[PDB]
């Protein structure tokens, strides 16, 4: 199947949710070190437009 | 990808105003207080590798147009195609005599820029974009060419090799690679005829003055620097869209400065009158090839024509297959457009006499006990 745009604004609001607080949180390489292949991961998935 | 692109623009003012500190503090006044540290770390450890990994796997999408689909579906916006093109210029100049300033990231942000490279549309960001966007792109060229002049001139041991270490090891580890993975960008998808029009050329040209320039310098940082430069001029080739090796039919090409400019300007902006001045110290393509076909047949081995090897073959094995399908003896359809005559005289004849020059420099040099070159002349013909 596809996604129902729901799961996409789901993806969506994971993606900035986990951006926007990694941005802000000071400097851990075990937080790091996972928190970007799930980022890598999540924008792979959304669709561009 | 538009709110994606737009945060990474946003992150790239902010890349711009720490890397400042780091160059004010390694200057003068030393602290190691890094108010930015979370700003750097999150730029070099989060940001490059997800800008590493989102154009690898979207670059179809922002190199299709509606013209032409490439991916499996939609195609980037103009404003699209014009903030990565901004990203490219940014990220490209913030690395810009700074590589050692990034230290272990360096690797890192050249990789960006190769995929940033790759996902380039422009095509479309040159013919219908911003001024600012296009004048960042304009710009970049403009650096590099100014950047390898600095690089060549230094190499012709006018200083020992202060600033010439940092230009040096950036242009060999940053600017060179990026570049010539720009030009076979721009080879494939057909870009030249619509980037490298009114500055881009001269910056190019400038480009292909100086690293042709090579030939008469004998030293040993040359001779490491050989590939890389050899590499980069035949991506040139292949993406300029001048007939610089054939000054004397440039009246009959549209894509030169020379046409599309007025005599009246092309003064205001310093220029040498002549397209056959453009870079005057390129022998033309029927020298270039007498010359080969005598080092051919007179069994010269390696050693005594290094500067033809790495760098003129490269050159005319690609700048052959790019004319030969816009001069005589190409599949025309020109019935509506075949009034001009070509800007170039390839034929068949000059490929066939280059490849049989090509085979007889292999032997020459068929037992000798090193010889790394063969493998590169070998893709290159």
């Amino acid at each position: 199947g596809v996604t129902s745009e729901e799961e996409l604004h789901l993806t969506r609001k994971l993606f900035w949710g986990i951006f926007d607080s990694l941005a802000h949180k000071k400097y851990d390489q075990e937080l790091y070190r996972m928190a970007m292949p799930c980022l890598c991961a999540i924008a792979g998935a959304l669709p561009p437009d | 990808a538009f709110g994606f692109l737009q945060q990474l623009l946003r992150w790239m003012d902010i890349s711009q105003e720490f890397i400042a500190h780091l160059e004010a503090v390694v200057s003068s006044g030393r602290v190691e207080k890094s108010p930015h540290e979370q700003e750097i770390k999150f730029f070099a450890k989060i940001l490059l590798p997800l800008i590493n990994q989102y154009f690898t796997n979207h670059c179809l999408y922002f190199l299709s147009t509606p013209a032409k689909v490439l991916g499996s579906g939609g195609h980037a916006s103009n404003k699209e195609k014009e903030m990565i093109t901004s990203l490219f210029c940014k990220l490209a100049a913030l690395v810009r005599h700074r590589v050692s300033l990034f230290g272990t990231d360096a690797p890192a942000v050249v990789n960006c820029l190769h995929i940033l490279a790759r996902s380039l549309d422009a095509r479309t960001v040159m013919k219908s974009g911003p001024e600012i966007v296009k004048a960042g792109l304009r710009s970049f060229f403009e650096s590099a060419s100014e950047d390898i002049e600095k690089m060549v001139e230094n190499l012709r041991l006018g200083k020992v090799s202060k600033g010439v270490g940092q230009n040096l090891t950036y242009t060999t580890v940053a600017l060179l690679p990026v570049l010539t993975t720009l030009f076979q960008h721009i080879a494939q998808h057909q870009f030249g005829d619509d980037v490298i029009l009114d500055d881009v050329q001269v910056s190019c040209y400038r480009t292909l003055c100086s690293i042709y320039s090579l030939g008469t310098t004998k030293n040993t940082y040359v001779e490491k620097l050989r590939p890389a430069l050899g590499e980069c001029l035949a991506r040139l080739a292949a993406a300029m869209p001048v007939a610089f090796l054939e000054p004397q039919l440039n009246e009959y090409n549209a894509c030169s400065v020379y046409t599309t400019k007025s005599p009246r300007e092309r003064a205001i902006l310093g220029l040498p009158n002549s397209v056959e001045e453009m870079c005057p110290d390129i022998p033309v393509l029927d020298r270039l090839m007498a010359d080969i076909g005598g080092l051919a047949e007179s069994g010269a081995r390696y050693t005594e024509m290094p500067h033809v090897i790495e760098i003129t073959l490269p050159m005319l094995c690609s700048y052959l297959p790019r004319w030969w399908e816009r001069g005589p003896e190409a599949p025309p359809p020109a019935l509506p457009a075949g009034a001009p005559p070509p800007c170039t005289a390839v034929t068949s004849d000059h490929l066939n006499s280059l490849l049989g020059n090509i085979l007889r420099i292999i032997v020459n040099n068929l037992g000798i006990d090193e010889a790394t070159w063969m493998k590169r002349l070998a893709v290159f013909a």
